[PDB]
């Protein structure tokens, strides 16, 4: 069924998943036009397949031609994640096929169901998780990438960086929730606190700076701050 | 005008014959029903008085033989039979209705309703749904299910309808996942219409069957079916007008004949909101909208 907190360690079983975000395939900047009405300009997105065991990130970045001339974006932007995530799943050898694609948001239950109707073996599930990976886009890099491209392209990532040469997925997947759930916060905030300190850096081949162990709990206790300290002042407490 | 008699009554059961009904007392001298209107199928029902669980009935039609009611103790049915000696029904028949032991089925001049439900429903049709061979009528109770219920446990015992999924291959073509699921045109018209019903006649005449079985025996799956074969029409943007009047037709006279206290579980919410306010045909079922939100805007 759905996925929560009771069944949260099945994320980092030995069975292939992918979790599945939808909310920066479709991206716009609203403004006046001449006459003073308001038009939208889209930009270019990107769908966030994220296997949470291994770091392993697809980003399909989504190009604005891939908009020109169709009616009912929102729609058909969940349409074509689907389609994307399909694909992808398809160009995998059988045995990197996931088992499990958990999407984020349930609107994009039956537009994956569609796609994947002959993969019967694979399945589709949704979150009662409020996962933040909208703010993927907060990480420079992955911003970037989506908006220097000029066509469609799939760039893959380990958003782990090596923590994992030190640290279990669980615990790796608990401090990229903790940095993204930061970031969509307070961004200013948040991105302040990865880059305060110049003697740290960010290595050519990562995505997050080189922090020791030590750094690294400082730095969560920082994020874990963000976070309460902007529950607590927005929930009267 | 055709007659159904029955050998007797030993049990007190409701007797329903299409949309009328009546009670007959333990072992009360009913001997059955004339003036059976041909031209039309018809449907015989049973309810015991002491086990208002399991309604059952069979389909007919008189034009296809000699019919008869006979209760048999040991399955504690009322059980449909064919006579083959036809001197021997005609003599049975005739001496029944000279001591006056039947009911005449009680047709007003005006009413079309039994016509306007089974416009399109054939026998023919109903024994592929239903498979008992080697019998003319067709036996239907509120516990069978269809083969696409076996499917998510007897298959002799099935109502056969034809399967729709709105989340299969053969709904969704490759290449237009959206398209195909957002507006089902090409599921209607050239899988189910052209490939499997061959005409809007057949496709109408399950529909029918299917409201039918569901009012009368609450035929859950039969229900399902109903519904089904509503939203495919639904939501389909490109429907021949000829299918969408008569559409109109055929739902408005089932909600007209649909009794009241059994409308909540009859009538799915999320289907008959959908079809009828937001569906590509939301404009074009005016008689059932108007039926519909006359005499059951709370599901509205
Ligand atoms: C939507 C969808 C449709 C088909 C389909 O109709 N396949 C038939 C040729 C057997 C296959 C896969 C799929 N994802
Ligand atoms: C129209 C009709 C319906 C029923 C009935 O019990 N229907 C439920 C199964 C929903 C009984 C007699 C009758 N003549
Ligand atoms: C209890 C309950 C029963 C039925 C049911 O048997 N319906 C048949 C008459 C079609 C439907 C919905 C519901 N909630």
């Amino acid at each position: 069924g759905a996925m929560n907190s009771s069944n949260y360690a099945e994320l980092f079983n030995n069975d292939i998943k992918l979790f599945v975000d939808d909310t920066n395939v479709y991206r716009v900047t609203v403004h006046k036009t001449f006459e003073g009405n308001v038009a939208t300009k889209a930009i270019n997105g990107c769908i966030f397949t994220l296997n949470p065991k291994t770091g392993h990130l697809f980003l399909k970045i989504i190009h604005t031609s891939v908009w020109a001339g169709q009616k009912r974006l929102s729609q058909l932007a969940k349409w074509k994640t689907a389609e994307e995530v399909s694909a992808l799943v398809r160009s995998l050898p059988k045995e990197e096929q996931p088992k499990q694609i958990i999407v984020t948001r349930k609107a994009m239950l039956d537009p994956l169901e569609v796609h994947m109707l002959d993969f019967p073996n694979i399945a589709i599930r949704p979150t009662e998780l409020r996962l933040p990976f909208s703010a993927a886009m907060s990480i420079d890099k992955l911003s970037d990438v989506v908006m220097k491209a000029t066509e469609p392209q799939m760039v893959l990532f380990n958003i782990y960086d090596d923590w994992l040469d030190r640290i279990s997925s669980y615990t790796a997947f608990s401090r990229l929730t903790l940095l993204l759930r930061a970031l969509k916060t307070n961004e200013e905030s948040a991105k302040m606190i990865l880059l305060s300190d110049p003697t740290i850096t960010i290595k050519s081949y990562h995505l997050w700076p080189s922090f020791t162990d030590e750094q690294w709990i400082t730095i969560e206790s920082q994020m874990r701050d963000l976070i309460l300290t902007e529950y607590g002042r927005k929930y009267n407490v | 005008m055709n007659t159904v008699p029955f050998t007797s009554a030993p049990i007190e059961v409701t007797i329903g014959i299409d949309q009328y009904s009546f009670n007959v007392k333990e072992n009360q001298p009913f001997h059955g029903i004339k003036d059976i209107p041909i031209g039309h199928v018809h449907v015989i029902h049973f309810q015991h008085a002491d086990n208002s669980s399991m309604r059952y009935g069979y389909w007919f039609d008189c034009r296809m033989g000699n019919f008869y009611i006979q209760y048999d103790p040991k399955d504690g049915l009322y059980k449909m039979m064919e006579e083959r000696d036809g001197a021997k029904f005609e003599n049975i028949v005739h001496n029944f209705k000279e001591r006056q032991m039947m009911v005449s089925y009680p047709k007003i001049d005006e009413d079309d309703t039994w016509y306007n439900l089974t416009e399109f429903v054939q026998m023919d049709k109903i024994r592929k749904i239903v498979r008992k061979d080697e019998n003319q009528f067709s036996y239907v109770d509120s516990s069978m299910t269809t083969v696409q219920e076996n499917e998510l446990s007897d298959p002799a015992h099935s109502l056969n309808y034809t399967v729709i999924n709105f989340k299969s291959r053969e709904a969704i073509r490759p290449g237009h996942e959206m398209e195909d699921f957002l507006d089902k045109s090409y599921y209607l018209n050239t899988v189910m219409l052209q490939g499997i019903f061959k005409n809007s006649s057949n496709y109408f005449g399950e529909l029918q069957f299917a409201f039918l079985n569901a009012m009368f025996f609450g035929n859950y799956g039969s229900s399902l079916q109903w519904h089904a074969m509503i939203e495919l029409i639904c939501s389909s943007a490109t429907v021949p007008k000829h299918m969408l009047d008569k559409l109109d037709e055929i739902l408005y006279y089932q909600i007209k004949t649909l009794p009241e206290q059994y409308s909540d579980i009859l009538l799915n919410e999320r289907v008959w909101n959908i079809c009828l306010y937001s569906s590509f045909q939301k404009n074009s079922l005016h008689n059932t909208e108007k039926i519909m939100e006359n005499k059951y805007p709370e599901l509205l």
